[PDB]
C-alpha cells in the first residue's frame, strides 16, 4: 500500500532541492534528499591568488555569503600567519551578526511561513496547495483564524523591510551585501568611526525591537496552535557545532560553543573526526572509506551508478549529525528569551528557563522554528553588547603576506550551521581548496553504509494524511532552512 | 494598469541576484510584487511546489505566450548533457517521471518569451561558474542563445549582484516600451547587451577619489587614506554608475569601503583577478 510523492522543485528553501518520499499507512517511511546543481567552486578556486577566495566563495550562495567569507578569511589568516586586532575581531562580528539577523528573518517569514500563513490571492502567493493546513484551516474560531492570519502575514509584510535594514546594517562595514568587500585576511577593511558606529545602533535598534516584540510572539503562538509539529520530523537527534562569534582575540570563547551531541551524550569536537562520503553522491574518490577535508577531492562524476545527490555525506565518527540553530542552542543551552519563558508558560503550560528544557520538543519542525527564533534573540543580545565594544578609531587591519607553502582552516557556523573553510597553499597559489559547509550535513543523502542524512531521517514518521496535500513533508524540510548552494558549492 | 508578468529561472545561481532584488527601494519588495510585477515563478519565494508549481510556470507560459518577462539568474552548464543544473521534474500522463535541465528549460520558455532578461553576471557573461577550472561547460544567456539559434529579446543586467535599482530600473523601462513602443524607446544597450542607462559611466573617471589618483596618493593598506588603486581597485576597467547611486540605500559601496573588483564585467572573475593586485 505504499505511494511515492516525488517534489521537485522543492520551493522555498536556497537551491536546487528534491525530495522523494514513501507514505505508507498515513505516513512517511522512506525518504531521498536529492541536491541537483553543481558548480565546482573547490575546482575554479585552484591555482588562485589565495586572497581572492574570500571573494569568491561568497559567490557560493547570495543568503549566507558573509559565513563563506568569515571562514576563509579565518583560513587566510592561519595560513598566512597573521593575528586579528581586538577591533578587527569585533567588526567582523559585527558584519557576520547583522547577516545572522537577515538570515534567520529571511528564513522564518519568506521561506517558512506560506506553510502556515495564507496570503493574498496573487502571484507569487497563489496558487497553493488547496488542503493547506493554515492557520485559517486550523483555528475553528473564524474571527481568531482571520485574526492570526492576519497578523502573520503583517508580519510576513513588515519583515521585507526588516530584512531590508539588516543588510544596511552590513553594508555600514561591509561595503555592499550581498557580497561584502569589507572583510579580508588580516582583519576588515574600513575602520569603525563614532557616527557609522551610531548609524548601525539605530538600525539595529529597530530589527531588535521587531525580534522581540513581534518574531518571537508570533513563533511561540505559531507552535502553540501547531501542537503536533512539536512531536514529529525528530531525526537522529545528534547534533555538531563549531563555534562562532569568537569573544577574545585567541578564538577560545564563543558567543556559542563547540560540541558534539551524539545518542544522548555530550562531547568535545574533534575536526579530525569529520570525514566525507561519496557512494550515493555524484563524485569521484580516490581511496575507499571516507575523506577528512585535509585531504579531500572534487571530481564531479554524474553518470556515477547508485548515486543521486550532488551533496556529499559528511560524517562525525561515523554518525549523521544535524547543524543549525538547534544543534547550535542544544549544544550551548543558553537561557531562553524573556518572551519565551514567558509564553513556553502561559501558552503551553511549560516551565523553561534554558534551551534543553525543552527536551523532545527541540528535535522536531516546530523546535528548528524556536531553536533559529531563539537565537536571533540571543544573536541581537550579543550585537547590542558588541555595538558597546567596538572602539571607533581603531585599527581593524594587519598586513600580512602571501607564504609560498602553508595551510589553514577557518571554522565557523553559518547560519545554516557548522562550517570550514580549509585551504592548502603551494607556490603562493591555491593547491586545493575544501568547503564542508551547513546544509551539506543536513541535506546530504545515504553514506555508503546506508545511513539516511539528518532530512531524509527527519521524514520518517512525518504524518501525511491527504497525499495530495502532503504539506508535512515541506514543512519538514524548510524546518532545516536548506540551502542547496552552499550544500554542493 | 497591469503588472508586467515575470517567470524568474534559476540555473547555477547562487540567489544572490534575487536576494539584491528583496534589498530594492523606492519602490521596495513589498510594492514591486503587488503593484509592479507578477512575479508568477520564482523557486525561492512562491507558495506553491513540485508539480503544482511547474505546472503554473507553463500555465503563465502559455497563456502570457509572447507576454511575460523571463528573468534568468544563474548560468547554463552545457556539459554531461546539461546534467549538472536539474531544475524540475515532470509527471507525463502514465505516471512516468522526466528530468528537466536548466538547457532545457530555457530552449523551452525563451522562445515563449517577450523578452528575456539576464540578471547578474553568471547568466549576462558566464561570470564564476564559468571561470578557470571549472568542468561544468557554464555558459551565459546570450552563448546559450547563439548555440541554439534563439532570436529573442535580451538584455543583461549584469553585476555580482547587480544592485536593484538596476534590475527594477531595466524591467520598468522595457515594460513601458511594450506598453507604448513610441514614447518609451528601450535602453540603449552597450556591445555586451547591458543599458548605458546603468552601465555607461566607468568607475575611475567618476571617483571621489580621482583627486588622490592625480595626485598619486595612494592608500598603502586598506585602512589607510588615499586612492584604492593598489590595493587592487578595478574601477579604472569598469563600467557602473556605482560611484553615484553606491549600495544598500546609499549606506556604502565598494571602493569607499575597499576596492572595485569589476563584478559587472564580461570577463569578471578571470579578467580582474587577482583581486588584491593592481591593474
Ligand atoms: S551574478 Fe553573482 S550574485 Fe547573481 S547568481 Fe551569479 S554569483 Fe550569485
Ligand atoms: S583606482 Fe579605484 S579608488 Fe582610485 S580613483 Fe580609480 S576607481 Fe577610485
Ligand atoms: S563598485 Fe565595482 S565591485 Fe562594487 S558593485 Fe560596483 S562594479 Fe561591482
Ligand atoms: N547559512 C548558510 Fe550557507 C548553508 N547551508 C553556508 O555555509
Ligand atoms: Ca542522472
Ligand atoms: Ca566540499
Ligand atoms: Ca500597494
Ligand atoms: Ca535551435
Ligand atoms: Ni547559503
Ligand atoms: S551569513
Amino acid at each position: 500500500g505504499k505511494v511515492k510523492i516525488s517534489i521537485d522543485p522543492l520551493t522555498r528553501v536556497e537551491g536546487h532541492l528534491k525530495i522523494e518520499v514513501e507514505v505508507k499507512d498515513g505516513k512517511v517511511v522512506d525518504a531521498k534528499c536529492s541536491g541537483g546543481m553543481f558548480r565546482g567552486f573547490e575546482q575554479i578556486l585552484r591555482g588562485r591568488d589565495p586572497r581572492d577566495s574570500s571573494q569568491i566563495v561568497q559567490r557560493i550562495c547570495g543568503v549566507c555569503p558573509t559565513a563563506h567569507c568569515t571562514a576563509s578569511v579565518m583560513a587566510q589568516d592561519d595560513a598566512f600567519g597573521v593575528k586579528v586586532t581586538t577591533n578587527g575581531r569585533i567588526t567582523r562580528n559585527l558584519i557576520f551578526g547583522a547577516n545572522y539577523l537577515q538570515s534567520h528573518i529571511l528564513h522564518f517569514y519568506h521561506l517558512a511561513a506560506l506553510d502556515y500563513v495564507k496570503g493574498p490571492d496573487v502571484s507569487p502567493f497563489v496558487p497553493r496547495y488547496a488542503n493547506a493546513d493554515l492557520l485559517t484551516d486550523r483555528i475553528k474560531d473564524g474571527a481568531k483564524a482571520d485574526a492570526t492570519n492576519t497578523y502573520g502575514l503583517n508580519q510576513y509584510l513588515k519583515a521585507l523591510e526588516i530584512r531590508r535594514i539588516c543588510h544596511e546594517m552590513v553594508a555600514m562595514f561591509g561595503g555592499r551585501m550581498p557580497h561584502v568587500q569589507g572583510m579580508v585576511v588580516g582583519g576588515a577593511t574600513e575602520i569603525p568611526t563614532a557616527d557609522k558606529v551610531a548609524e548601525y545602533a539605530a538600525r539595529f535598534k529597530e530589527v531588535q525591537k521587531f525580534v522581540i516584540e513581534e518574531y518571537l510572539p508570533l513563533i511561540y503562538t505559531l507552535g502553540s496552535v501547531y501542537t503536533d509539529l512539536f512531536e514529529t520530523g525528530i531525526g537522529w537527534k545528534n547534533v555538531i557545532a563549531f563555534g562562532v562569534f569568537p569573544e577574545d582575540d585567541d578564538y577560545k570563547t564563543f558567543l556559542l560553543k563547540p560540541g558534539v551531541y551524539i545518542d544522548g551524550k555530550d562531547e568535545e569536537f574533534d575536526s579530525k573526526l569529520v570525514k566525507e562520503y561519496v557512494g550515493h553522491s555524484f563524485f569521484d574518490h580516490s581511496a575507499p572509506g571516507g575523506l577528512h577535508y585535509s585531504v579531500g577531492e572534487t571530481n564531479p562524476n554524474p553518470d556515477k551508478p547508485g548515486a543521486y545527490s550532488f551533496v556529499k555525506a559528511p560524517r562525525y565518527k561515523d554518525k549523521p549529525c544535524e547543524v543549525g540553530p538547534l544543534a547550535r542552542m542544544w549544544v550551548q543551552n543558553p537561557e531562553l528569551s524573556p518572551v519565551g519563558q514567558k509564553l513556553l508558560k502561559e501558552l503551553y503550560g511549560i516551565e523553561a528557563k534554558n534551551f534543553r528544557d525543552l527536551g523532545d520538543k527541540a528535535f522536531s519542525i516546530m523546535g528548528r522554528h524556536v531553536a533559529r527564533a531563539e537565537e536571533t534573540w540571543l544573536t541581537a543580545v550579543a550585537v547590542e553588547k558588541w555595538l558597546k565594544q567596538v572602539q571607533p578609531g581603531a585599527e581593524t587591519y594587519v598586513k600580512s603576506e602571501i607564504p609560498d607553502a602553508a595551510e589553514g582552516t577557518g571554522f565557523t557556523e553559518a547560519p545554516r550551521g557548522a562550517l570550514l573553510h580549509y585551504l592548502k597553499i603551494k607556490d603562493k597559489k591555491i593547491e586545493n581548496y575544501q568547503i564542508v559547509s551547513a546544509t551539506l550535513w543536513n541535506a546530504n543523502p545515504r553514506d555508503d553504509m546506508g545511513q539516511r542524512g539528518p532530512i531524509e531521517e527527519a521524514l520518517i514518521g512525518v504524518p501525511v494524511p491527504d497525499i495530495k496535500n502532503p504539506v508535512n513533508v515541506g514543512r519538514l524540510v524548510r524546518s532545516y532552512d536548506p540551502x542547496l548552494g552552499c550544500a554542493v558549492h | 494598469a497591469k503588472k508586467a508578468p515575470v517567470i524568474w529561472v534559476q540555473g547555477q545561481g547562487c540567489t544572490g541576484c534575487s536576494v539584491s532584488l528583496l534589498n530594492a527601494v523606492h519602490p521596495r519588495i513589498k510594492e514591486i510584487l503587488l503593484d509592479v510585477i507578477s512575479l508568477e515563478f520564482h523557486p525561492t519565494v512562491m507558495a506553491s511546489e513540485g508539480e503544482m508549481a511547474l505546472a503554473h510556470m507553463y500555465e503563465i507560459a502559455e497563456k502570457f505566450n509572447g507576454n511575460f518577462f523571463l528573468l534568468v539568474e544563474g548560468a547554463i552548464p552545457t556539459a554531461k548533457e546539461g546534467r549538472y543544473c536539474i531544475v524540475g521534474e515532470t509527471l507525463d500522463a502514465k505516471g512516468h517521471h522526466h528530468e528537466v535541465t536548466m538547457m532545457e528549460l530555457i530552449r523551452d520558455l525563451a522562445p515563449k518569451s517577450l523578452a528575456t532578461v539576464a540578471v547578474g553576471t553568471c547568466s549576462a557573461y558566464g561570470g564564476i561558474p564559468a571561470a578557470e577550472g571549472n568542468v561544468t561547460g557554464s555558459k551565459s544567456v546570450r552563448d546559450f542563445f547563439a548555440d541554439e539559434k534563439i532570436e529573442k529579446l535580451l538584455v543583461n543586467v549584469p553585476g555580482c549582484p547587480p544592485h536593484p535599482d538596476w534590475m527594477v530600473g531595466t524591467l520598468v523601462a522595457a515594460w513601458s516600451h511594450v506598453l507604448n513602443p513610441t514614447e518609451h524607446p528601450l535602453p540603449e544597450l552597450d556591445d555586451d547587451g547591458r543599458p548605458l542607462l546603468f552601465f555607461g559611466d566607468n568607475i575611475h573617471e567618476n571617483c571621489p577619489y580621482l583627486d588622490k589618483y592625480d595626485n598619486s596618493e595612494f592608500a598603502e593598506t586598506f585602512t589607510k587614506p588615499g586612492c584604492k588603486a593598489e590595493l587592487g581597485c578595478k574601477g579604472p576597467s569598469t563600467y557602473a554608475d556605482c560611484a553615484k547611486r553606491r549600495w544598500n540605500n546609499g549606506i556604502n559601496w565598494c571602493v569607499e569601503n575597499a576596492v572595485c573588483i569589476g563584478c559587472v564585467e564580461p570577463d569578471f572573475p578571470d579578467g580582474k583577478s587577482p583581486f588584491y593586485v593592481a591593474e
